[PDB]
DNA sequence: CTATGACCATGATTACGAATTGC
DNA sequence: TTAAGCAATTCGTAATCATGGTCATAG
């Protein structure tokens, strides 16, 4: 913790994995995925040791009313 | 970066110099030639090379009447006032004073106020050495001692004690931003070691320049240089940024000559690493120290004459004052012309009854000139918000996020410096489009003061300095009245309507420039009053003076002309000039503009006039407003006599016109006859047969044909304009109702125009009915935007509203949890909203600000704007064409239209489930009554027109950001409060989802896992 | 157990300051 | 040391004044 909540930062704003500011973090590691474009095996193995914590499980601007 | 071409070859013994200055200094000086006072010159070269001037040898002065002993006209008592007294007890009247060259002069001049006849008398010119000596000496020959020999004993008053810049322009005859020349053999180049940063530094003496007038060839304008510039902070969540805390991230500039239609230099600093942008240059850094340095060596180097912006000055330049003070940086503050001077943070105030009170900042620049476009716009304009977003959807048509595009990648970083060039850039564009800086030059060259006073001051310097250079002329003085304080004076009438609706035309007759041309004709001046007893024991009366309705004397125009006859002719003539000007114009933005630079110059000739009646000012005269006024009133109460009396069923005319309103210097009379062709023609033969019964300039001209017309009450009418027959109608005119103030809802606004238009355009009252019903039934409804309700008031003086409860004071002193640092101030603009509660004493305990409301969802007061906001101006308006009936009619719309109303302990819902039928709560989700079943079929087919329509305004709006933000493949990041687009998207994402869900009572209209 | 006016409570009228616009 | 004028209409808040519903106790 408060090293892993940089590197969730860092995959929210790569452009090579997509325009997300309107959905989960881990439907996006999926889309990604699928479409195969390079997902790292990291920013999954964060969002797989812990629970439903709108903290981990959220994008960055999931307050802030746009 | 790009750099001023090279001067090559000036020899002063065979060259001159000409060049156009900008700023003038006063200098204290020593490395005197073998006064003190030295002045610098900045100007331009008619190529594009920067001169520094230094003039040399000028020295305060004032006058002051020879008091008739012996002394004054005796030498020995002349250089005996230069001479101090050496007692022990006149250490109050030698020493401050002391040892300074005044001197002794006598010259042969007059006062100003009253006429007292053709013949001049003896007063003192007394020179001092400094600038500032004046102030004491005023302090120390007033009540000082001037007991010396007995040769000026007291008192004798101080005449003309004026500005030192002021004086050398009122002598030498220049004007702001004027061409000057240095003529050859006449100036040293290299007299001058280099203490400036300018390519060519003179070094002249004060009697050898000579100044061309701006006219003919010497009418161009120079081209100077004009920066604009933007800087990004990045700071906390909820809290505004503070120099002490948060770095100043990336600076962006853009640069033009002036006169090439497109700019020449385009630069942006970041701290971060970052992407190219094509157009542009990009330096990154790694420390703030770099960046702060190379911002202040680029703006050396590239060196510009103007620095415009858009609250650079409350917000811009002390931020990077206060933050490179805190890192050490030594070298930054240094940002002016002279080499060896450094800048500083100093308060000032300005307050009027015509702008209000603004307070503001103001930073140090030597040689160079400041623009913010925000106080030019607060100056000028009345708008209803001074948001950059606002101005510029009215004039052309558009923290925390910023913390995380700069702490990530370098093409977020890259779209943060597109986002901040856009904004470097709109002010430049402003300043080109809306015709300032022309504006500026020629206010600047009609009047003869500097370019930084008309940023800085009001309109009084202007009068004085056109007064003064009137005054060297015939060799006056002026005195020094002051006075607190005298009473007020009777002002303007206004006639009685005859109120209603009317729907046969009436013609606009009304006199053009009244009261310059009141002052004109009849010989009004300071210079010319006749005081009650100069009069006697002359007994000359017929055609050497004359007599007013208050009751002074005034002397004829054979005998002497006054001052301000001739400044308000010059004054006149220009704005003639400036109409004449825009008569042949087709763009309507352009149009206007010019009509912004004739309105100006008629401001400027209306104010010569209001500064005689100034009590509080620098030379009050009352009685010459009172003589003003009295004229307006006797000359109107004769239009009306003559117009109402001439034309009539005996003459020979038609119908005998009766006069249904006038103030003060039009008259509306009602002629008679439908047709307005005409109207138009007797309107005409009216106008011109009136006007030859007066002196000259007075003229009574026609101007408009109204039909119909609606008169409310005094100074609230409306009507529909015709300029021509066959141009057959132009637009309407509301003056003074609820559609031009701002002290209300758009809401409102919008209703009160949409209803004249229905009802004085199509003339269908019906549809007008329909309409007002419509909107009240949508108001209580519950699907009207919150654009429509917000309402904006002014943020005034302190104490005032310490006197009595107010809600946007109350809003406004009221902080947020989230930020003490950002509030509004004095002289600013609050908007609110009112919510609903149970606090009926108070409307000043229901307000609350628009993104809070929005944010935290309060639900609006829909029974304050239906009879506090609506209700009332309605009723100003429909009940003239009807009776009180009209009242009940209305009243009994909004019956008919008024039992349609939509709807901590919040969290605990039971969310008891509904018939969509009949409204019966019940126990199961389906959607149908068991008495109300069968008909189903038609309860389905009813509302999915409904979901059908939210469907196609979700579309059309949230794809209008994706074009008004320039992307398709990005992100839209876009809060902006004064965009109806933002929370009108937020809205219809919750009806959908709503209505969405009512449908799923119904089952599913087949299989999905096939 | 029942008249009478004294007592609390709620609504109509006046006064004045603030804001903003027309000449 | 610094500042152009007057006329008029509109709206909100506190204070002033009118009037009824309870009630409390003397008959
Ligand atoms: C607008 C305005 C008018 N007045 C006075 C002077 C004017 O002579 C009188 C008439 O008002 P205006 O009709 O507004 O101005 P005007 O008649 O001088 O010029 P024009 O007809 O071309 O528009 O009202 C002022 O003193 N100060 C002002 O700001
Ligand atoms: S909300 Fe959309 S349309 Fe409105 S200003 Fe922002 S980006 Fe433009
Ligand atoms: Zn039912």
């Amino acid at each position: 913790e408060e090293a892993e909540l940089e590197l969730l930062r860092q995959f929210d704003l790569a452009w090579q994995y997509g325009p997300c500011t309107g959905i989960t973090r881990l439907q996006r590691w999926c889309r990604a995925k699928q479409m195969g474009l390079e997902p790292p095996p990291e920013v999954w193995q964060v969002l797989k040791t812990h629970p439903g914590d709108p903290r981990f499980q959220c994008s960055l601007w999931h307050l802030y009313p746009l | 970066r790009w750099l001023r071409p090279t001067p090559p070859a000036l020899d002063p013994q065979t060259e001159p110099l000409i060049f156009q200055q900008l700023e003038i200094d006063h200098y204290v000086g020593p490395a005197q030639p073998v006064s003190v006072p030295v002045l610098r010159a900045f100007g331009v070269t008619d190529e594009g090379f920067s001169v520094c001037c230094h003039i040399h040898g000028f020295a305060p002065y004032f006058y002051t009447p020879a008091p008739p002993g012996f002394g004054p006209e005796h030498m020995g008592d002349l250089q005996r006032e230069l001479n101090l007294a050496i007692s022990r007890d006149s250490r109050g009247g030698r020493e401050l004073t002391g040892p300074a060259v005044l001197a002794v002069e006598l010259c042969s001049r007059e006062s100003m106020f009253g006429y007292h006849g053709h013949g001049p008398s003896p007063f003192l010119r007394i020179t001092v050495a400094l600038p500032r000596l004046v102030a004491p000496a005023r302090r120390l020959l007033e009540q000082g001692i001037r007991v010396a020999g007995l040769g000026t004993p007291s008192f004798a008053p101080y005449e003309a004690n004026v500005d030192f810049e002021i004086r050398f322009m009122v002598d030498t005859d220049i004007v702001g931003c004027n061409w000057l020349e240095l003529p050859a053999g006449k100036y040293a180049l290299r007299l001058k070691e280099k203490a400036t940063q300018c390519q060519l530094e003179a070094d002249v003496l004060w009697s050898d320049v000579v100044s061309h007038p701006p006219e003919g060839p010497w009418q161009r304008i120079a081209p100077l240089r004009v920066l604009s510039f933007d800087i990004e902070c990045a700071g906390r969540k909820g809290i505004f940024p503070e120099p002490e805390r948060d770095p100043v991230i990336q600076i962006c500039s853009l640069g033009l000559r002036w006169g090439e239609p497109e700019p020449f230099l385009r630069l942006a600093l970041t701290l971060r690493p970052c992407a190219p942008i094509l157009g542009a240059k990009v330096q990154s850094y790694e420390k703030e120290e770099d960046l702060l340095q190379a911002w202040s060596t680029f703006i050396r180097i590239m060196d510009p004459d103007v620095i415009t912006g858009y609250n650079i000055q409350n917000f811009d330049l002390p931020y990077l004052i206060s933050r490179a003070q805190t890192l050490k940086v030594q070298t930054f503050p240094f940002l002016g012309r002279v080499a060896g001077l450094c800048s500083n943070i100093r308060d000032s105030s300005f307050q009027s009854k015509q702008t209000g009170r603004r307070d503001t900042k103001v930073v140090s620049m030597v040689g160079r000139v400041q623009m913010d476009m925000l106080q030019v716009l607060l100056r000028e304009y009345k708008l209803r918000s001074y948001t950059l977003n606002a101005v510029s959807f009215h004039f052309l048509g558009e923290h925390s996020i910023i913390t995380d595009l700069q702490n990530g990648n370098d093409q977020t970083r890259r779209r943060l410096a597109v986002y901040c060039l856009k904004d470097a850039y709109l002010p430049l564009r402003l300043l080109e489009r809306l015709m300032v800086l022309v504006n500026a030059v020629e206010m600047a060259r009609v009047t003869g003061v500097p370019l930084s006073y008309l940023l800085s001051r009001g309109q009084q310097v202007k009068v004085v300095s056109q007064l003064l250079r009137q005054a060297m002329h015939e060799g006056l003085l002026m005195p020094v009245v002051k006075s607190e304080g005298g009473e007020d004076y009777t002002g303007a009438t206004v006639i009685e309507p005859l109120k209603g609706y009317y729907d046969v035309p009436i013609a606009t007759l009304d006199f053009s420039s009244l009261y310059p041309s009141i002052m004109m004709a009849h010989n009004l001046c300071y210079t010319t009053l006749l005081r009650p007893g100069t009069a006697q024991k002359l007994g000359l009366t017929e055609d050497q003076f004359i007599r007013t309705p208050t009751g002074d004397e005034f002397v004829k125009t054979s005998v002497r002309k006054g001052l301000l006859p001739q400044i308000l002719e010059n004054l006149l003539s220009a704005r003639k000039r400036a109409k004449a000007e825009l008569a042949k114009e087709t763009d309507p933005l352009r149009r206007q503009v010019l009509d912004g630079r004739q309105l100006a110059l008629k401001v400027s000739a209306n104010s010569v006039y209001g500064f005689t009646g100034a009590q509080v000012g620098k030379l009050p005269c009352l009685e010459i407003s009172q003589s003003v006024t009295g004229f307006g009133r006797q000359m109107i109460e004769k239009t009306k006599q003559l117009v109402e009396s001439k034309y009539t069923v005996e003459n020979g005319y038609s119908t005998s016109a009766k006069v249904v309103y006038g103030d003060t210097d039009s008259v509306m009379c009602r002629f008679g006859v439908s047709s307005v062709a005409e109207a138009m023609a007797l309107g005409r033969e009216a106008a011109d047969w009136v006007s030859g019964h007066f002196p000259s300039p007075i003229r009574l001209e026609f101007e408009k044909v109204y039909f119909p017309y609606l008169l409310i009450s005094k100074k609230r009418y409306a009507g529909l304009l015709f300029s021509s027959r066959p141009d057959a109608h132009d637009r309407m005119d509301c003056k003074g109702l609820e559609a031009v103030r701002r002290d209300n809802c758009p809401l409102v606004a919008n209703l009160v125009t949409a209803s004249l238009r229905r009802l004085l355009i199509d003339r269908d009252p019906e549809g007008a009915v329909a309409h007002a019903q419509d909107v009240i039934s949508d108001l209580l409804c519950n699907r009207i935007d919150i654009s429509q309700l917000v309402i904006t008031k002014e943020l005034t003086r302190a104490a005032s509203d310490y006197a009595g409860k107010q809600a946007h004071v109350e809003l406004a002193e009221r902080m947020r949890k989230r930020d003490p640092g950002s509030a509004p101030s004095l002289g600013d603009r609050v908007p609110y909203v009112i919510i609903s509660a149970a606090k009926g004493v108070a409307a000043y305990m229901k307000s609350e600000d628009p993104l809070f409301v929005l944010e935290h969802s309060l639900p609006i007061d829909t029974q304050y704007y239906l009879e506090q906001q609506l209700a009332k101006p309605l009723l100003r308006i429909f009940e003239p064409i009807l009776g009180e009936g009209r009242a009940e009619a209305v009243l009994l719309r909004g019956d008919h239209t008024r039992c349609k109303t939509v709807l901590g302990l919040l969290a605990f819902a039971k969310r008891r489930n509904c018939c969509i039928g009949c409204r019966t709560v019940l126990s199961h989700q389906g959607a149908v009554c068991e008495f109300c079943q069968p008909r189903e079929s038609e309860l389905y087919q009813k509302e999915v027109s409904h979901l059908n329509a939210l469907e196609e305004r979700f579309s059309r709006l949230w794809t209008q950001c994706q074009r008004c933000q320039g992307s398709l493949h990005e992100d839209v990041i876009c809060t902006s409060r004064d965009c109806p687009i933002f929370y009108m998207r937020k809205k219809v994402r919750k009806d959908l989802e709503d209505q969405e869900q009512l449908l799923r009572r119904f089952g599913p209209p087949g299989p999905e896992a096939w």
